[PDB]
């Protein structure tokens, strides 16, 4: 975590490294620690990785959907909000409709790439 | 539109098991099971980044608590039971070169042990510390005998503490307050990002804090609620005080065979003379200190205060003595000799109790005797911190009283982990966007 | 041309671990290490869908059986050993107030303990049940002491049954029968999908099931097979019977310290009279349901058939009396009032026995001692089925005999997860098409 | 497993569902079972990932390979087999070509995509 | 393995053999064995499928990326290189250079693909 | 440009956890819990391949002991304890009928041991081996009394040896060495790679290597360093010498119980007359091979040399004597009757000794004892390899000498493990291309 408190802009262009240390990669005390820790790692990396799997991405830290961004989601100018602000600030405000977008970015995408290039 | 990056800086607060590293003999930490250490553990400062913390909230040390008295356990659990030695005891005073003070404190006894072959009984002796035993009515028994079973510890078993290190499973991080007058709680702008921790070593004690790490500049107050007489003040100093324990007697130990390759440490017999084990604290410098320490309670207080220092009002010995351990010895010292005098505007010795069957961990059962060391004991020790408590009553006026309090190991954890929170990182996330 | 698909509906038989979830004090099921359950179990209907369960085939039972034991002697090994207890005992019957049929049952008997001490002995007492001793030629001692080791349960630990649900790992699933007629096996049309079972609560009975669930709407008969005497009758009730169960008795235990820190829990005296500590069962409710269970095994036999019921014929408790447990406390009451009369075409009550060392799930070795309970028990429990079997010798004419037969607590068990099965799924597969 | 006795031409529009709770994401008793849970959880989704992964898709859910239908696998209808049956129904005649199925259609795609594009 | 011996070249027509079998897919003595080498076998393979994520492959056995070969690099012709030499061969000289072909593999593709196309 | 492969042979030297595999009763080795093996193991020979094995700095081996000790522990844990026998024994001689040898070997020894009811004592009696017993000045102990509890094995646990096959975690790999004349260290020339060992039995012994895979042509001579007075040679024979132990006498055993389901099982009385227990080696075959040992150590010290066989010089009975296991029993075998003559250019009989007392491992704590077996033991084993020390002294001229010297069961893995090497794969590398 050195992108720290740039903005979300600036954050872009070291997503890489953030990313780089997100997996890393008997019994008794500390052992089982050890055990526990390494099996968490993994099953959160990958909690994350099927998501980007399924919000057709794969090929990450940067993508783009065919979902349109509505005007309730926190509608502040783009110079504010992608230049002069952190992404910290910006998950306390974004954060109310996760749910809502990520519905949205799995089947808006998935039911019209996929289907539509099995006809094609 | 709406799109999405994934490494993005966003953290929150979270609660996961953190796991040992150290620098990697056989001590009851068992400080090798833990994986070496990052050679270069480089912090990543957080430019422009506000933190909040909290150290009363912080379950960072109940981790540490429970891995400490987790592990004491298992380090104690494949050794000799002492049940055997639950059994009338005839005693006697030690009387050959008694130095005055040390008068009843050294007791010659007597018993019908057990034996290899279990038909036949042996007569031994061995001496005890008079807080060790119990008169019935001049037979005795083992203390706590009556509560629960004695465990010796395995003589092979170092006590002496090593620096360990919390680390964070990928995913996770530590963050470390960088705010040098942080009060424990609330804003800490200046905060650094670290997957370790520093070694914090495992010192155990009640009423001064010893060998741990100093305040940056000014002596620190900190407390949950200053306020409240129920509550603990911790005092980190700025400087150490150099305190010298020793105990002086010098040991011999017996081994006595209870059973097929179960054996007892004996405390033998001393050679030499009788002495208090006391512990000498550089005089000017704990008063001069002190001074420090009031200068700083005053500005929560007002600065025309009182401050006035009072030895701990009663209790177990935990609570009303200097605990701590050298070598495997376990110390009670008198402290009334450094907690006196009052603030308006050398050296000093104190007496010292030894004491082998110890219920550590403030456990009703479960008791731990140590095993005799023959060498003599000196251990010196960096005082590098209080625990205080506000007296109560009317506290009227402008005048207050502080105590030695203590007890509840918590507290010891809590001085070394106020720097650090367990946040989880949360690398996904959208924004809005025109592509 | 070839195309593969990853999310399709395709399972098959399977067999995994599942694990315990609960609504999350400190029982013998240790039901807090479970985890939360899930406040929207939602199931998934499955359309279209049909699907095969055997209840008598089915590992779910199996795990069941297996965690209960398991987790029984995990929550009974940090405790109290009972060895010392067996030593020569000297007993004399209780005859302050005996209530004409309890004349034999309890007894006043005393012995020479191991005390804190070891090398003194104390003189005490204790009541025992008639069930609990064996005299040796008034001498006794304990029960099973010549086959395996006393333990005494800890005091703390509570017997009351909690709900536990099954659930699935990921990758898996449970599928619930929904035909409300099904008979434990073959095709069951109409199916959903579950990550969990409902919660059922680990009851241990013998002969009468209790607090189980009902069946939706007929009294339920199932077997392996109806016709072969080796294979019991399980019969779900479609509602629920009275049982009141009761021990009078107004108790008092003693605590005897044997050692340091191990003391055991003794049956003290009896304040008040003496009594049988009898159960009572709801008469008309109880052969009208009978007469429900009747018109049902019908069906499998002729509807010109006589059924007729009669009581155990013979072995131990656990097979020959209603084996349950109220507050911690072993009642097995005499239920030959229950199984009796024929079919051709108030208050009854059971008197008990109390039974303080059990020996669990039939195994031989590993006795647990069940502490004295002070206050004045009384349970209200649902009878929701029956454990039968058919009788033997010629089997002729139309007349047929049920006794209320048991043992192994599986079947207990199968009689709740008789609806689920385990599956995997695997989402992967292909079809023709043209692209 | 919504798609449950739909036909497999029906059960595409839904396989985002089901594969979303494929992953989900001390020791005594239970303990135990949780941690062995929590690891089988991610054996068994990883030993498919690598699989859609040699079968050169990742971008899963539904793909398409090079490789031409035979008409020993069950060669009926298409307007029976994805439109008027289920997949459960479809599985159990499919089945018994799965090694040979999957053998080509690691190899076909690899062997005529890999190297040809190493060329170009 | 069953490369073997074969050349670089050679060697390159048979990845799907060994990737396929990299993942392949109680307590006491061996129980607690086998519980670590299923732990073990994951945490190795998804700590190997990131980096392939991150230096933009991810449909991997075979893959290209915008770094030029460095002349310090066993700057040998590619009639040896790629023809009459084993990977372990390789191995042994080139490894000299993992670090600095890492972190160029990762950034010089992430810092180009990404942002530009972004921007479009 | 830079392209990136991953499939790619590239391995390199690793160390990692291996684990059991089996052909999948309850023996001592639990080889049940190792999964089943693959029914098709086929390794993949790697053409143009050359690999470094070094069978002395091979740590598979530190596996297989770690594994063996750890596992044997763990199959004695939850037995029946002996403390109880370490009373005083009043012993005398077996005389009914001493065929000779057998003169002072068989004790018929009485004490007063512990009853299922702890105030009462039982007079019993049982044989003991000479070598189980220590005389205290007719008053004995048993042996190792003094030094460590002894436990009894259970006695429904085998020790016959069953093959385990040790497996690598998927991303690892074994090699296998085909060089059929490979001396245990340096290259190997033709390897393929497996992912599973072939099964190893794990049979100890000291002295004589029983049961283990033979040479492929020649007899081996392997030794980490030859001229080396301080290493053994390992010497792998490629015949096997048949070798028949027996212990005619008829035996019985008692059961004795102890305590509370504890019970000991003593040897009885012996029926028909006593035997020596010896074992016979065809004498043909032996010395036979003996030459071709012979042949082979000459080519390193010279093919004008003079090779003398000597006994074992003195020690422990587990290095100065063959000490072996059939069907549980415990033998030490007189190998001077083996290791005799010089090389310039009918049976064998053994005498053995019979002993229940183990310390397995060459631990100094913990001792089990081995139950009686009653029927009459009977084992043929396949000799197939020696442990031999080159002497000392001036070793001058052309002579020199050989003693079958042992302990540390290390060497007989490792004798087996020499082919076998571990390897991770590292499943990624670039290489310059043109795209
Ligand atoms: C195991 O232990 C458990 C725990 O104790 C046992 O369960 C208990 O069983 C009891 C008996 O069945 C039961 O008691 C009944 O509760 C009913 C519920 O009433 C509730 O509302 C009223 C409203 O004010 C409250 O006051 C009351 O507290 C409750 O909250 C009552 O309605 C029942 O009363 C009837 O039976 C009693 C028996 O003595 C009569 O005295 C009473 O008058 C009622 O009977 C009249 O009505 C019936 C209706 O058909 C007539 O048939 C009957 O002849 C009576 O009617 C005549 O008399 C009245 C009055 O003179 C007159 O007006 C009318 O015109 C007629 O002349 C009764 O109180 C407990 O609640 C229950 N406990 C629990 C927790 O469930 C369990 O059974 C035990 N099991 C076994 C195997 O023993
Ligand atoms: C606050 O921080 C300070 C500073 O770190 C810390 O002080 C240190 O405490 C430890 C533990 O008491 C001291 O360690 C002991 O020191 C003695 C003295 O040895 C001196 O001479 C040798 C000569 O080569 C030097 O190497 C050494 O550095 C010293 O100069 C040692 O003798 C002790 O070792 C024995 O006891 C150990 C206990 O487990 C054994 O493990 C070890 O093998 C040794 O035992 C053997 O000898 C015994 C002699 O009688 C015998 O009885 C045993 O059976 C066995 O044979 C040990 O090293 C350390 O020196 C202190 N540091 C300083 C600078 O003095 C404070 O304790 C700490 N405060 C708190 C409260 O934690
Ligand atoms: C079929 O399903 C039914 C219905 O669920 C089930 O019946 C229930 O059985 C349990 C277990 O026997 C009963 O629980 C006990 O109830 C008594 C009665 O308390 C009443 O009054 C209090 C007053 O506040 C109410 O809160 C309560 O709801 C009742 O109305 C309690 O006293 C028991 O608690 C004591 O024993 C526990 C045993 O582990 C302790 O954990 C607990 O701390 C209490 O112990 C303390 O007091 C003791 C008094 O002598 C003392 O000896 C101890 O040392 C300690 O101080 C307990 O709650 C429950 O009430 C039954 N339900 C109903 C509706 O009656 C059937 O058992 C079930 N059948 C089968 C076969 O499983
Ligand atoms: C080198 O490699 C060789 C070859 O593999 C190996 O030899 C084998 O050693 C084992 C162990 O000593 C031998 O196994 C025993 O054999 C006896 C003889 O039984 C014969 O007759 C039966 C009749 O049906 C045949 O099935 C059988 O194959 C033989 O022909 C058996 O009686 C033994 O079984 C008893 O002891 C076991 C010990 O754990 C019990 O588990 C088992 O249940 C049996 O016990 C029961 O009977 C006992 C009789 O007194 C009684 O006391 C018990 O309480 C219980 O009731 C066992 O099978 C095997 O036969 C040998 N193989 C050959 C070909 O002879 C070498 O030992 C090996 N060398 C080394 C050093 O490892
Ligand atoms: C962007 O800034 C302009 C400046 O006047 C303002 O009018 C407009 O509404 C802003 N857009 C949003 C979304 O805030
Ligand atoms: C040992 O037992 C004897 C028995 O009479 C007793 O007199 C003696 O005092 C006991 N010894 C001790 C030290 O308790
Ligand atoms: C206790 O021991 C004495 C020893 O003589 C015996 O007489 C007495 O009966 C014992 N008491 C009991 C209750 O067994
Ligand atoms: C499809 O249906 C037509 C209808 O006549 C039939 O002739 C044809 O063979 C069918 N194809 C397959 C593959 O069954
Ligand atoms: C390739 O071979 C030619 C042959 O003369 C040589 O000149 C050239 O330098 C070689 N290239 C490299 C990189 O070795
Ligand atoms: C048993 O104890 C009695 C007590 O006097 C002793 O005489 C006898 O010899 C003991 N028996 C044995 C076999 O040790």
């Amino acid at each position: 975590l050195g992108a720290a408190g740039s903005t979300m802009g600036a954050a872009s262009m070291t997503l890489t490294v953030q990313a780089r240390n997100l997996l890393s990669g008997k019994l008794t005390v500390w052992g089982i620690k050890q055990l526990q820790a390494r099996v968490l790692a993994v099953e959160r990396y990958l909690r994350d990785q099927q998501l980007l799997g399924i919000w057709g991405c794969s090929g990450k830290l940067i993508c783009c959907t065919n979902v349109p961004w509505n005007s309730s989601w926190s509608n502040r100018n783009l110079s504010e909000i992608w230049d002069n602000m952190t992404w910290l600030q910006w998950d306390k405000e974004i954060s109310n409709y996760t749910q809502i977008i990520y519905g949205l970015l799995e089947e808006s995408q998935n039911q019209q790439e996929k289907n539509e290039q099995d006809l094609l | 539109w709406v799109t999405v990056y994934y490494g993005v800086p966003v953290w929150k607060d979270a609660e996961t098991t953190l796991f040992c590293a150290s620098d990697a003999k056989h001590n009851v930490w068992a400080t090798h099971a833990c994986v070496p250490t990052d050679p270069n553990p480089q912090e990543i400062h957080l430019e422009n980044v506000t933190e909040e913390f909290n150290m009363w909230k912080n379950n960072m040390v109940e981790q540490m608590h429970t891995d400490i008295i987790s592990l004491w356990d298992q380090s104690l659990k494949p050794c000799v039971k002492l049940t055997p030695l639950c059994v009338t005891l005839q005693c006697t005073n030690v009387t050959n070169n008694i130095t005055d003070d040390m008068r009843g404190e050294l007791k010659n006894c007597s018993f019908n042990m057990t034996t290899e072959l279990r038909d036949k009984k042996q007569k031994v002796y061995s001496l005890f510390y008079r807080l060790d035993v119990v008169q019935i009515n001049k037979e005795y028994r083992l203390i706590n005998c009556n509560t629960s079973a004695i465990t010796q510890a395995c003589p092979k078993v170092s006590f002496e503490p090593i620096p360990i290190h919390y680390c964070a499973p990928a995913g996770f991080a530590i963050l470390k307050c960088k705010d040098k007058k942080f009060n424990g709680t609330g804003p800490c702008p200046s905060v650094s990002t670290v997957q370790c921790t520093h070694g914090i070593k495992p010192v155990v004690s009640t009423q001064l804090l010893l060998n741990g790490s100093l305040a940056e500049e000014e002596v620190m107050i900190r407390s949950e609620n200053i306020t409240n007489n129920a509550k603990n003040i911790l005092v980190q100093f700025n400087t150490p005080v150099q305190i010298n324990c020793t105990r002086p007697n010098n040991n011999t130990r017996k081994s006595i065979r209870i059973g097929p390759g179960q054996a007892f440490y004996a405390t033998g017999d001393i050679i030499g003379d009788i002495r208090q084990a006391h512990c000498n604290v550089s005089k000017a410098t704990w008063n001069e200190t002190l001074g420090k320490v009031v200068k700083q309670l005053r500005k929560h207080f007002g600065n025309n205060t009182i401050i006035r220092f009072a030895n701990s009002s009663g209790g177990d010995l935990e609570v009303t003595t200097h605990s701590f351990n050298c070598g495997g010895e376990f110390f009670y010292c008198n402290t009334s000799g450094l907690f006196n005098s009052t603030w308006i505007s050398d050296s000093i010795t104190l007496p010292c109790r030894i004491k082998q069957i110890i219920n550590m961990w403030q456990r009703i059962g479960q008791a731990m005797y140590a095993p005799p060391i023959q060498g003599v004991i000196r251990c010196v020790s960096n005082i590098t911190g209080l625990i205080l408590t506000r007296d109560g009553g009317s506290t009227n006026s402008t005048t207050e009283t502080f105590r030695p309090g203590g007890g509840d190991m918590r507290d010891n954890w809590r001085s070394e982990l106020y720097k650090y929170k367990v946040v989880k990182i949360e690398p996904l996330g959208v924004a809005p966007t025109r592509c």
